[PDB]
DNA sequence: ATCAGAATCCCGGTGCCGAGGCCGCTCAATTGGTCGTAGACAGCTCTAGCACCGCTTAAACGCACGTACGCGCTGTCCCCCG
DNA sequence: GGGGGACAGCGCGTACGTGCGTTTAAGCGGTGCTAGAGCTGTCTACGACCAATTGAGCGGCCTCGGCACCGGGATTCTGAT
């Protein structure tokens, strides 16, 4: 027996996500290549933001990332930004910015 | 109980907002503008619980009512 | 003694690289208590519901506080005024 | 009571991209948050054009459409790319 | 194709016994209802998941209609959507 | 035979709002009440829109309602205006509104 | 001759009046076509899709300069410039 | 074909808007503005033309697109 | 004021062309019986929210005080309005 | 082409940043209680479905009288005087 991510090659989970798709009733029907895909765009979206915010975690110097570091991984990338606009993360503060009319 | 948002708490939400000068009168306006944010989301939210005939909020009903009115939080379940 | 402005710019550096709730529990508690017994009586509230609370509330203001500022520096002024935060949140539909 | 959640798959993503990385409990539910998120907004949309179309099933070709919708710019070139090979490697 | 033109227009001579209406102001009346009727239903619809139920009852459609509609609208659709259940339950 | 419209006392159609409700992929099932309401609801709108704008083409000299009297009911008007916030309606144009500093 | 600012004013009240499309439909036509060739070559139009598109631009620039026109105000202007343009599009998020 | 958008036309929606006085910076600013609105409505409605496997954007294209980027159209069908 | 003269209201005409009155009919909504299963509801339980209490201590407060930024006033020059 | 709005310079002076030790009460940890969320069981009463139908809804067709827009006369705009 090979697993349906096994046999993608993802870790994210295809039948979980089959299940969750045919329990939205989102539609009558679910194509066998629908969760494969969704999962893989699923994993592709989490790999990018862990690989920016683990990056933000080690210019800190911390080996656990942490909110803060989500959101700076998020408000640095355009199109994260851009992605994620209507999103508050929790305790993920705010990017640095001051106006230069109000500088030294 | 709308006092209890000091002046001082209000300074350091203008400070993150990146604010170096306030007007005196900004205090009253943004302790208006908060207890209708305010309002506008318990409305929702307690709806959620009276809906699940709940006697308690919990954090999805306010998570509910911030996704319906466009300001989506994470961290709470989302 | 620091000249007007050297320590608001020193607070502004110093909030906008921590990520802390800037309002006091306590009072926001009492304050969101106050404002949901209007629409059910004996409402009872889970904690993470009323830090939820205090998370968007604080992301919305400080979210406000930043267009408002353009406003002020749009008016050639440093400092906000109600008419900032009136003008912010006309354009911004609220 | 059992609650599912994606941890155990953004713990195995972390340690693919940062083997020596960790995450936080905050962290994790932020991660937890976003997963769901996307997959409602990608799933609806899905939704929509089928229906839209007048059809029953959603597809892979109804995902990759709504893929190209909602992400942007390269984000949609890539996420294509990954689901495309998922599907040709499942096949 | 399926409209809701005759019913908007028999409610315009409810309203309105003399005064018609032209065909674009007709397709704004439609489009609106469809708008509106997705609106409820999809609300109605997260309403039922979030509380684990997979019937849409007239309960889950007042809820809907009690966060999407603003102030007195919501009051007075309540009111005619409970009036209708009732009347049809007799 | 009593059509489900009737028995409710309502002019729009119960029985099609119930199929648009069971094909619209929302819910596994369908109450019985469930389209009774909507329609209801549904109706009370229409009805409130159509007489604030019979009345806008009666102030404007018409017998028609065009999309102009439409816009001027729901513009004009504070919940039908936050209802309708963020949405166009076609050749509907906008009301007439000059800042006061513009003024000769 | 009128006073600067008597026949503007004039043709405020004249548009806010009317309904009708105020950007030439063939010019319109052929800028959608161009833009939509860089997505999809040999692209057909439905008449009323160039229709929608117009009423739907025309509705999104009234919007906006409603916006721009407060802004001005706001610098205490008459007269909108672009910085006005570009603090309502900010504020608004686009 | 962004010519196409005279300085009139654009003086007539600045018109509508309410406004009485016009920089002359302001034309090539709103030409710039209606360019990116425009792309990114199209390229929308172009993505549900290829879905449908079409080679003709039909209204209903247009309207979900602006429907999806929250600019609702009513009078064309949705 | 003071009158000249366009801009705009307002009145009678007109024909014409979309809205509504009207016919034919058909298919989707209706009526009624049978199944099943979802959820409406009774009891348990033990979880979490709540009220209450001690102490503390860090934060809000009033005002005295300096000062510099907000805005009133004047003058220009040339950009848009017509 | 012109003229009136945008821009510059400035007085100025009053609105508010900073301190400081004062007056306030946040908050953190402990102590009990119990409203009530949620689980378990049931019974079952309402909905899905299957089969005949029929009567509104919709395609088509006409006539009309509401209204776009033509010519005239008026009044109150506004600018020269």
């Amino acid at each position: 027996a090979k697993t349906r991510s096994s046999r993608a090659g993802l870790q994210f989970p295809v039948g979980r996500v089959h299940r969750l798709l045919r329990k939205g009733n989102y539609s009558e029907r679910v194509g066998a290549g629908a969760p494969v895909y969704l999962a893989a765009v699923l994993e592709y979206l989490t790999a990018e933001i862990l690989e920016l915010a683990g990056n933000a975690a080690r210019d800190n110097k911390k080996t656990r990332i942490i909110p803060r570091h989500l959101q700076l991984a998020i408000r640095n990338d355009e199109e994260l930004n851009k992605l994620l606009g209507r999103v508050t993360i929790a305790q993920g503060g705010v990017l640095p910015n001051i106006q230069a009319v109000l500088l030294p | 109980n709308i006092q209890g948002i000091t002046k001082p708490a209000i300074r350091r939400l203008a400070r993150r907002g990146g604010v170096k000068r306030i007007s005196g009168l900004i205090y009253e306006e943004t302790r208006g503008v908060l207890k209708v944010f305010l309002e506008n989301v318990i409305r929702d939210a307690v709806t959620y619980t009276e809906h699940a005939k709940r006697k308690t909020v919990t954090a999805m009903d306010v998570v509910y009512a911030l996704k319906r009115q466009g300001r989506t939080l994470y961290g709470f379940g989302g | 003694r620091y000249r007007p402005g050297t320590v608001a710019l020193r607070e502004i550096r110093r909030y906008q690289k921590s990520t802390e709730l800037l309002i006091r529990k306590l009072p926001f508690q009492r304050l969101v208590r106050e404002i949901a017994q209007d629409f059910k009586t004996d409402l009872r509230f889970q904690s993470s519901a009323v830090m939820a609370l205090q998370e968007a509330c604080e992301a919305y203001l400080v979210g406000l506080f930043e267009d408002t500022n353009l406003c002020a520096i749009h008016a050639k002024r440093v400092t906000i005024m109600p008419k900032d935060i009136q003008l912010a949140r006309r354009i911004r539909g609220e | 009571s059992r609650k599912e959640s994606y941890s155990i798959y953004v713990y195995k993503v972390l340690k693919q991209v940062h083997p020596d990385t960790g995450i936080s409990s905050k962290a994790m539910g932020i991660m937890n948050s976003f997963v769901n998120d996307i997959f409602e907004r990608i799933a609806g949309e899905a939704s929509r054009l089928a229906h839209y179309n007048k059809r029953s099933t959603i597809t892979s070709r109804e995902i990759q459409t709504a893929v190209r919708l909602l992400l942007p710019g390269e984000l949609a070139k890539h996420a294509v790319s990954e689901g495309t090979k998922a599907v040709t490697k499942y096949t």
